[PDB]
């Protein structure tokens, strides 16, 4: 039908891209050519790679425009909403619907595997109107759920498969039973989006496009479980996610959802946002419970778990947004739709970021049990230039990678497992041909040694020795006996520590050392292969192809002739190899 | 619930910890552990292989059916990479290397800090434990401990041998210290050889309790000692002084009982249960040139035998000796006494001759002519010896073994020709033995020093060939080790526990000889790779000099050449020392778990964290160097304290326990500061000790309670032979902690030490005429044990004197349990005035109505609800049964002890003192109304009761 | 004076770390005194708000 409303993606992935600017220069638009078209802002659809992203929204389809600078934005409006004449250039993405259900064509074929169900309203509804939400079914699931009795929920959320979307995979029925079943009369729940990796921001995507969703697994939660308080604990990093949780507090508190006696039923739910100053160790569960006491987090030995003593010693269900996110789609379609997905052991869909060398890379919503390769070359697209990619690293800064010919793996709980990586946070870092895998490892090894607590011999000190053997290898001054240090640390290492970041920080030096011990060799020569490591190489100028730059050596910190490279005291940055001329300056080995 | 560790069913407590049963049945590390708080797992050493893989058993409940496997391999592997990794943080020395040079190994650090102290008997006990003979060393020994101290990065060696000396002949005028011999083992040792190491291997064989003979050839004993060293080195009253000091331990002397004249080893062994070869190297090897033979050649032992033993030697004007050891400066110093010109000729360099680099200085200054770098080639003439022709030699890289030039025809016109190349014993003598030797030197195993001959041990010269008397000493203290390790049949396994004891650290564990062989002979001491910048901030003192006689009269007479320092330089030199051993080396769990499981420093190495010393408070350091982070300090100044003196500061490897940021230790205002030295395992809080050298001893702790209020807190005074060192905290005590007053302010360690009469220090016989002149009343301070007040009590009925007290009142219905269940309490006394309520009060309400319990102050009536009354005397409730009511208001006064009280006493009154509150024994009543003993650390030096 | 924020926020320990990183954005930094009125409103020894503020890398102390 007519146009009824233009919206573009205002997550911080858009707004990072410039979808503020696209916003602005769309309400100028509509001024400028006077038109009563709605103008709302929705999150974030999932393709990261064309982002701002634009929506003309009709009664029957949608039709998105990629790439959308504040340029663009009067060719689409006139050629749009005002001829009504679609760009098919620019249109990365078709949405009509068909019998109730939603039908996306996508130009680069990344939705064809993909199955939405944490992400579903996202890119479609506005974050900030809690009538958008209502519309598009939402909060039906809660009504349904208050219909039934807590321990049905309880019930329909175990039978689903619904494991721990954290990375543990714990299943997540048994976590809120055990919470329940908790000896005590005042119970917190707490929604754990204190996401770490700085390569995956899934959590944070779900807070920001879809909040009320999140809010809702909470409420039902909260009624499954008998809690009185709950508590976002969300970084004070994340300010646009923060205040879209506050108006969507404020919202619901206000329409029945939050505050006395919810919807009639006589419960009486609150939740405060707590906000944690940053840590990468306080996002695991025992240390998230102390920081909210306002101690410094450092993890304790959880046997004595924190469903049984949490928050203030009463106790805690803390679950991850994924996880409270998955939780109106189980009570709305029912425990039968999400055992329809998936592996045996690994129900439902999991949220990757696919990121590294990656072509189509984002955030995708795959089935579990899916072969690795069909996510790295069908949805991921394959690598961004068409080279053969090497590894795969799953589960972020510490995790481990699976090499190429592992690919036919299924992506689940216990194959990632077995194969030598977790699921971790849920991102996948591509590493192709180019990069060194020793670097790598150091990189992770780096992240895990800054951000541990200091707690625990194993982890504070066995980590800063492993990273001082990769930096050892890494310069070339390594041995043999460098590396039998590291096969005897590294295990060491993980079996000695209290928490998961030690128990996790060896994984990228194992797997490394399991799959790609041709560099490890190959190190201790003092050749690197991948000509990245500074030390091992040098950069050198072929007078053969060289041409007149004059800014060969003046771009670069470090006329009408091939120019000179002080070999002897180069920086061995790289600042001439990507800003050169035709192909003048090869690599080579120092 | 039952569980199985190590395949042996066990029974154990389901709530408590599985660290606390397992360290009960075995050996489980572990640092960040106290049952005060909850669980830490900060250290991780606490590991047990279960079912579900390996964790730590603090964290572990006991499970039914649980196997429990303590040291798997992998347990033990991960337990050495863990200390492995600590130790690559950890900074510090364990001791001063001047232990680490001294090849006895003796704890130099200690006997140092008590010569300042002035205590030189106790010096010299510290010193017999590591080598016998303290006079002999500190006139002979070559000093290897001042090679590597810790001074010569400063300015100049401490003098320890000249201390030791001073020390060693102070014990010997004033009354030798003789050790105490254990009960008989029933079994009896063969000494052969009458040298230092015969008198080491039989003095800790007597120490031990198996009866020592020493069979000797020559008449005397001391072997080299008295028939090789010249007495102007060593006198020989000197000597047999010290030989008398070993001896009256009950060492059977045989002498000439020669082995291979007299008896034979065959029946040596059959008559003996076991048997040592510190029969030196008395055969000198000769020098293997044509025209050895002649008239006039005679070799250097032989030469220093003559003169020592009191024969006439025929010495011409121009001897030439040949060698490079301490014999040849012997005989040189010695033939130059005699009237003769004296050469010594040597392969090798100056700074490679194995003689003692002062007696090479001195012999230069008596005018002996040094012939380095040559070597004999011929002895020329017709039947006596005229001139011998050498080679000037020049030892190139390969060792640098010498190797003469092609021809320089080093011909001198000399008299006689001294031979010292060397000592063995006679392989004529080895062989016939049957005891297996190479080149004279007996082929022995180096842990255990045992011959081919079963129940042969050997050791000395006649082992390592040219030594010295400290490492023939040290061998014979080893081989008194493998003796008695022999005897008990445990020898094989200390030989695999001192190859490696991280494969049987059970065994190590099960017996206790192991575990004292392994502490004793391969422990583990934590190094500091120290250079000249690292004592910039120590002040410079001058090292002490003694004058030696003037070497134009020295040489020409056989007379001492260095004297024995002066008392009034001996405090000042021992005051130099930078005490470098670690305060807590006895005490460190880190040094017992990386001596346990082989724990190596340069396994791991790398950047590792460097904290200034806080010393700024008055008794508390802090060395964050030695912290290994296990958070036990924190846990208790957060917990029970609630104080809050320290605390975590940032996170990661940079993590540390500070105070706070721009403060340090000095300025909080906690009083419970000293309890951290107790808290601490790894030595990183420690104690200032109020000694001038507080450099640590094997102290012994005495169970004994405080008398600084009348709670009466249990503890520990640690002791080292009469030394009152510090106060610590017993595990079995009810209060578990002591306050900064008591540990740093000692009231248990000062009295009165004359008795008060209007603020005169009288004598006790102008005391004992104002008691018996006056009919005074008695009054009693509350700081005297109950049989105290029962002896004064008894003492007034029976003389009919009226008997009192400085305080009045009863009560204290109030028990500890109570104050433990009761919720609400009522608080009238000051809180800061009894520093032990604040940790028994944490967290309890304190409300003016309702309460449940109360504390009043002295003199205070009990209420209905259960009371505390706190008086300000230890034994304030030995009231509760003698009933020694208040002043009974008469003329003049006998007081036992000095309170705020006595001003309000009418007319003059006699003060007497109470004694010294660390040498009493007996029982005292506190607060809680709960007998508690009291034990003597020293021997009381004068009693209440007999006053 | 600027310390009036203190009071607005419930003087519980599990203040601080608000507290501080309201403290964080009126200062810039952790002032002394700014530290010690916490330390007396909250009722928490001075050592655990140093403890919070040096366990997280965003905190300065510095007037910057
Ligand atoms: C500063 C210094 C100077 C020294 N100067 C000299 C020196 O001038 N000359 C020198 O020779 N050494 C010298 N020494 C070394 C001296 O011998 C040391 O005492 C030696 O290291 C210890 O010897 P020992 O215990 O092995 O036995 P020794 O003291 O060498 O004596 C061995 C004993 O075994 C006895 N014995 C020998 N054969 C038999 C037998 N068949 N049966 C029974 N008993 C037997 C001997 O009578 C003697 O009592 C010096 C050492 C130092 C530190
Ligand atoms: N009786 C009980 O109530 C009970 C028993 C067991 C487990 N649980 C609950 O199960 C859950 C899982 O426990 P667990 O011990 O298996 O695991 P855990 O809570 O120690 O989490 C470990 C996992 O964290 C993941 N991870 C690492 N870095 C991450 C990052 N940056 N972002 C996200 N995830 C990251 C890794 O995949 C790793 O496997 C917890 O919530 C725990 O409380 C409860
Ligand atoms: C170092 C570390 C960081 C973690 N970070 C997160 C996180 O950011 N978000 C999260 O949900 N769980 C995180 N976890 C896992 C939590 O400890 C815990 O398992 C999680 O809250 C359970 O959520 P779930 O029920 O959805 O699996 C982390 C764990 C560790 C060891
Ligand atoms: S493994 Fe690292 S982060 Fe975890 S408790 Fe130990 S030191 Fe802290
Ligand atoms: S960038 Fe390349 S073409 Fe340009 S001057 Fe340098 S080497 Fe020559
Ligand atoms: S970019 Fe770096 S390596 Fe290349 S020439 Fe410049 S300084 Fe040298
Ligand atoms: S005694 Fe303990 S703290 Fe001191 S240096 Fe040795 S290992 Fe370190
Ligand atoms: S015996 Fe010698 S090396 Fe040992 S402490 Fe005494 S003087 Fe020093
Ligand atoms: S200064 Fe004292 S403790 Fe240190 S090496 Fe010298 S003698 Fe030993
Ligand atoms: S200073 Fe504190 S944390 Fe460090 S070792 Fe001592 S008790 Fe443990
Ligand atoms: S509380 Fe009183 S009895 Fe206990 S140690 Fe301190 S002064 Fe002594
Ligand atoms: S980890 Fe168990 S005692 Fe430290
Ligand atoms: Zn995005
Ligand atoms: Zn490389």
């Amino acid at each position: 039908s007519e146009i009824k409303a233009i919206a573009v993606g205002m997550n911080s992935c858009g707004i990072a891209a410039g979808a503020r600017e696209t916003y602005e220069a769309v309400k100028e638009e509509l001024e400028k050519r006077n038109l009563d078209i709605k103008l709302k802002i929705v999150g974030c659809v999932g393709m990261c790679y064309r982002e701002p992203l634009l929506d003309i929204i009709t009664d029957n389809e949608i039709i998105t425009y990629g790439h959308v600078t504040p340029d663009r934005v009067p060719r689409i409006i006139e050629e749009h909403v005002i001829n009504g004449k679609p760009i098919e250039d620019w249109v990365v993405k078709k949405d009509w619907w068909e019998n109730g259900q939603r039908k996306t064509w996508d130009f680069d074929g990344y939705f064809v595997k993909q199955k939405k169900i944490v992400l579903e309203n996202s890119g479609y509804i506005d974050p900030e109107n809690i009538e958008e939400y209502i519309a598009a079914g939402g909060y039906e699931a809660l009504k349904k759920a208050f219909k039934m009795k807590p321990e049905e929920i309880i019930d329909f959320i175990t039978k689903s498969g619904l494991r721990g979307r954290g990375g543990a995979g714990f299943p997540t029925g048994l976590k809120w039973k055990f919470t329940r079943d908790a000896p005590g009369d005042e119970k917190y729940i707490v929604c754990n989006a204190d996401e770490g990796d700085p390569g995956a921001f899934m959590d944070r995507n779900v807070l920001e496009g879809d909040p009320h969703r999140v809010i809702e697994g909470m409420i039902i939660g909260a009624y499954a479980i008998g809690a009185t308080k709950g508590f976002i604990y969300v970084r004070a990093e994340y300010p646009l996610a923060i205040k879209r949780l506050r108006i969507a507090l404020k919202q619901a508190r206000e329409k029945g959802f939050l505050g006395e006696n919810i919807l009639g039923s006589g419960f009486s739910f609150e939740i405060v946002i707590k906000e944690g100053a940053g840590a990468f160790v306080c996002g695991e569960e025992t240390a998230l419970i102390a920081s909210i006491e306002g101690k410094r987090g450092m993890p304790r030995p959880r046997p004595p778990y924190p469903a049984q003593k949490g928050l203030w010693g009463r106790p805690t269900n803390i679950n991850n947004v994924e996880t409270w996110a998955n939780v109106p789609w189980i009570i709305k379609h029912g425990w039968e739709a999400y055992a329809a997905l998936g592996t045996e052991k690994s129900k439902g869909t999991k949220v990757f970021a696919l990121s590294g060398k990656i072509k189509h890379g984002g955030n995708v919503e795959v089935p579990m049990g899916i072969t690795l390769r069909e996510i790295l070359y069908e949805i991921g697209g394959g690598t961004k230039t068409g080279k053969k990619i090497k590894a795969v690293q799953l589960g972020g800064p510490s995790g481990g990678c699976i090499p190429d010919y592992l690919f036919n793996t299924p992506v689940d709980y216990e194959s990632v497992t077995a194969t030598g990586a977790i699921m971790g946070s849920g991102g996948m870092v591509v590493m192709d041909e180019d990069t060194c895998m020793v670097d790598v490892a150091k990189f992770f090894l780096d992240f895990t040694v800054k951000e541990s607590c200091g707690k625990c011999t194993f982890c504070r000190l066995g980590t800063k020795r492993m990273w001082e053997l990769l930096d050892k290898i890494t310069k070339g001054e390594g041995a043999l006996e460098d590396i039998e240090k590291l096969e005897k640390l590294a295990p060491l290492v993980k079996t000695g520590s209290l928490c998961g970041l030690g128990q996790t920080a060896p994984n990228p030096v194992l797997t490394t050392l399991k799959y790609f011990k041709d560099e490890y060799l190959a190190h201790i020569e003092g050749r690197c292969p991948a000509k990245v490591c500074k030390p091992l190489i040098k950069y050198v100028i072929i007078t053969e192809k060289c041409t007149g730059c004059t800014a060969c050596a003046i771009m670069c910190p470090v006329r009408g002739k091939p120019h000179l490279i002080n070999q002897e005291a180069c920086i061995k940055c790289g600042t001439c190899y990507e800003v050169c001329r035709f192909n003048a300056i090869e690599i080579t080995d120092a | 619930v039952k569980i199985t560790v190590n395949g042996k069913e066990f029974e154990a407590p389901k709530d408590k910890s599985l660290i606390e049963f397992l360290r009960e049945i075995t050996h489980v590390p572990g640092f960040c552990y106290t049952e005060a708080f909850d669980p830490y797992g900060s250290c991780r050493l606490c590991l047990v292989q279960t079912p579900r893989g390996i964790t730590t058993s603090c964290t572990l409940k006991p499970m039914e059916g649980l196997s429990i496997e303590t040291l798997s391999d992998e347990i033990i592997e991960m337990r050495k990479t863990a200390l492995e990794l600590i130790l690559s943080d950890h900074y510090g020395d364990c001791i001063g290397p001047c232990q680490n040079g001294c090849p006895a190994h003796s704890d130099v650090q200690g006997y140092l800090a008590l010569i300042a102290m002035g205590r030189y008997h106790e010096a010299v006990k510290l010193m017999k434990e590591k080598y016998i003979l303290p006079a002999v060393l500190g006139r002979v020994c070559p000093a290897f401990c001042e090679e590597e101290c810790r001074r010569n990065l400063v300015e100049e060696p401490l003098a320890i041998r000249q201390l030791k000396r001073f020390a060693a002949d102070y014990d010997l005028e004033n009354g030798p210290w003789m050790p105490e011999i254990p009960p008989s083992t029933g079994k009896r040792i063969a000494v052969v050889g009458g040298g230092p190491a015969g008198l080491a291997c039989a003095y800790y064989l007597r120490t031990m309790g198996h009866d020592v003979t020493i069979f000797d050839a020559m008449p005397h004993l001391g072997g080299m000692m008295r028939y090789g060293i010249p007495p102007y080195r060593l006198p020989k009253d000197v000597l047999d002084k010290d030989i008398a000091t070993v001896i009256n331990t009950g060492i059977e002397v045989k002498t000439n009982t020669a082995l291979g004249k007299d008896i034979a080893l065959e029946e040596l062994r059959e008559q003996y249960d076991a048997v040592f070869l510190g029969v030196g190297a008395w055969k000198s090897r000769k020098m293997g040139i044509e025209g050895e033979d002649l008239d006039g050649v005679i070799h250097g032992t032989e030469f220093l035998r003559k003169v020592n033993m009191g024969e006439k030697v025929e010495l011409g004007k121009r001897v030439i000796v040949v060698g490079g050891g301490n014999t040849a400066m012997d005989v040189a110093r010695t033939a130059l006494r005699l009237g003769a010109d004296v050469t010594v000729v040597y392969r090798r360099s100056k700074s490679e001759m194995p003689a003692n680099s002062r007696e090479v200085e001195e012999a230069e200054e008596e005018g002996v002519k040094f012939m380095f770098l040559t070597n004999p080639v011929k002895i020329i003439g017709k039947e006596k010896v005229e001139e011998v022709e050498l080679i000037k030699m020049k030892l190139g890289e390969p060792r640098r073994r010498p190797m003469p030039i092609e021809g320089s025809e080093f011909r001198v016109k000399v008299d006689n020709v001294i031979l010292a190349i060397g000592q063995y014993c006679d392989e004529e003598f080895l062989r016939t033995i049957g005891i297996e030797a190479k080149r004279g030197r007996v082929l022995v195993d180096e842990v255990t020093l045992q011959t081919n001959k079963e129940g042969v041990f050997a050791g000395g010269d006649l082992v390592l060939g040219p030594s010295t008397v400290i490492e023939s000493i040290a061998t014979g203290r080893r081989a008194a080790i493998m003796i008695d390790l022999y005897l008990k049949g445990k020898l094989e396994k200390a030989r695999e526990v001192l190859l490696d004891p991280s494969k049987h650290i059970e065994e190590v564990i099960y017996d206790e000889d192991l575990y004292r062989v392994l502490f004793d002979l391969r422990p583990y001491n934590h190094w500091k790779k120290v250079t000249e910048k690292d004592y910039e901030h120590v002040e410079r003192k001058p090292r002490v000099k003694v004058k030696l006689l003037d070497p134009e009269i020295r040489k020409s007479n056989f007379k001492e050449v260095e004297p024995t320092m002066d008392e009034e330089t001996v405090l000042t030199e021992a005051q130099r020392c930078m005490s470098c051993g670690c305060m807590e080396v006895f005490r460190c769990k880190l040094r017992e778990y990386a001596t346990l499981y082989d724990a190596k420093q340069d396994a791991f190495v790398g950047e590792q964290n460097k904290f200034e010393i806080d010393e700024t408070h008055p008794n508390v350091v802090l060395d964050n160097n030695k912290c290994v982070l296990c958070g036990q300090c924190v846990n208790f100044t957060h917990e029970i304290a609630r104080e809050g003196i320290v605390d975590y500061l940032f996170r990661g490897f940079k993590t540390y326990i500070g105070p706070q940021l721009g403060e340090r230790l000095e300025d909080q205002k906690g009083v419970f500061i000293g309890e951290l030295t107790d808290i601490c395992p790894v030595g990183a809080i420690t104690e200032k000790l109020p000694f001038v050298k507080p450099g640590p001893w094997k102290t012994q702790p005495v169970k004994t309670v405080c008398n600084g209020c009348s709670f009466a807190c249990e503890m520990n005074i640690e002791v080292y032979n009469d030394i009152l060192v510090r106060a610590s905290s017993r595990k079995d005590s009810w209060n578990g902690y002591i306050c900064d007053y008591c540990r740093f302010e000692r009231p248990w360690a000062q009295d009165i030490a004359q008795p008060i009469l209007k603020g005169n220090a009288v004598s006790w016989e102008d005391a004992e005429k104002f008691l018996e002149e006056k009919e005074c009343a008695l009054i009693l301070t509350p700081s005297l044990t109950n049989e105290e007040i029962m002896f004064l009590k008894e003492l007034a009925e029976r003389k009919g004197i009226p008997i009192g007290s400085t305080i009045d009142g009863e009560g204290s219905t109030a028990t500890l349990e109570d104050i433990r269940n009761a919720k609400r309490v009522l608080l009238k006394v000051n809180i800061e005035k009894y520093p032990l309520l604040k940790l028994l009060l944490k967290g309890k309400e304190i409300v003016e109505e309702g309460y449940e319990v109360a504390i009043i102050e002295g003199p205070a009536e009990p209420m209905d609800v259960p009371t505390l009354i706190l008086h300000d005397g230890v034994n304030a409730t030995g009231l509760i049964k003698a009933g020694v009511t208040g002043i009974p208001e008469a003329k003049a006064y006998v007081v036992i002890g000095n309170s705020p009280a006595i001003s309000k006493l009418k007319g003059e009154y006699l003060i007497l003192p109470s004694g010294l509150w660390a040498e009493k024994e007996g029982t005292v009543t506190n607060a809680f109304g709960m007998d508690l003993k009291v034990k003597k650390a020293r021997k009381a030096h004068y009693d209440v009761k007999s006053l | 004076i600027q310390l009036e924020y203190i009071y607005h926020y419930e003087p519980n320990p599990s203040s601080l770390i608000p507290l501080l990183q309201k403290t964080q954005e009126t200062f810039g930094y952790l002032p002394k005194e700014a530290l010690e009125e916490i330390s007396r409103y909250l009722k928490v020894p001075l050592s655990r708000v140093y403890g919070v503020a040096t366990f997280y890398a965003q905190f300065r102390f510095e007037p910057l």
